[PDB]
C-alpha cells in the first residue's frame, strides 16, 4: 500500500473510517485494517493461519 | 529565486509522484544528510506533508 | 444464597481475572519503544538502512 507492509490475508472489513484516518490500529498497535489507496475499500487484516 | 535567510521561503509538494530517487548523487552538493529515513530508502515510502 | 450473591464465587473469579490481565498486559508492552524510534519493526525496517 502507501507503507504498513506487512503479510495478512485481506478480506472485506465492516468498518468505516473518518475520512481522514486512512488506517486503524489494534491494542498491541498492529495494523487492525486499512484503506485501499485505489477504490477506498476498507480491508481487514487478519493473521495467516 | 532563492530568499534571504531572515525570511526563507517554502513551496508545498503534493498529489505527485518520485523524484527521491537519490537526486544528491548527481553530486552537484557540497552536502546531503537526512535526519530521518536513510537516503537510499526515500523513494521506496509514502509522506502526508 | 450462591443464586442471589454475585460475591459468592469471587474466590474462582479472581484467578480468572488475574490471568486475563496478565496476558492483556503483555500484549500492550507491544505497543512500547523501549526508546526505540519506533514500537514497530516494519517502521524501523522500511525507513533505516
Amino acid at each position: 500500500f502507501n507503507g504498513l507492509t506487512g503479510t495478512g490475508v485481506l478480506t472485506e472489513s465492516n468498518k468505516k473510517f473518518l475520512p481522514f484516518q486512512q488506517f486503524g490500529r489494534d491494542i498491541a498497535d498492529t495494523t487492525d485494517a486499512v484503506r485501499d489507496p485505489q477504490t477506498l475499500e476498507i480491508l481487514d487484516i487478519t493473521p495467516c493461519s | 529565486r532563492f530568499a534571504s535567510v531572515y525570511a526563507w521561503n517554502r513551496k508545498r509538494i503534493s498529489n505527485c509522484v518520485a523524484d527521491y530517487s537519490v537526486l544528491y548523487n548527481s553530486a552537484s552538493f557540497s552536502t546531503f544528510k537526512c535526519y530521518g529515513v536513510c537516503p537510499t530508502k526515500l523513494n521506496d515510502l509514502c509522506f502526508t506533508n | 444464597s450462591l443464586s442471589s450473591t454475585p460475591s459468592a464465587l469471587g474466590k474462582l473469579q479472581d484467578v480468572v481475572n488475574q490471568n486475563a490481565q496478565a496476558l492483556n498486559t503483555l500484549v500492550k508492552q507491544l505497543s512500547s519503544n523501549f526508546g526505540a524510534i519506533s514500537s514497530v519493526l516494519n517502521d524501523i525496517l522500511s525507513r533505516l538502512c
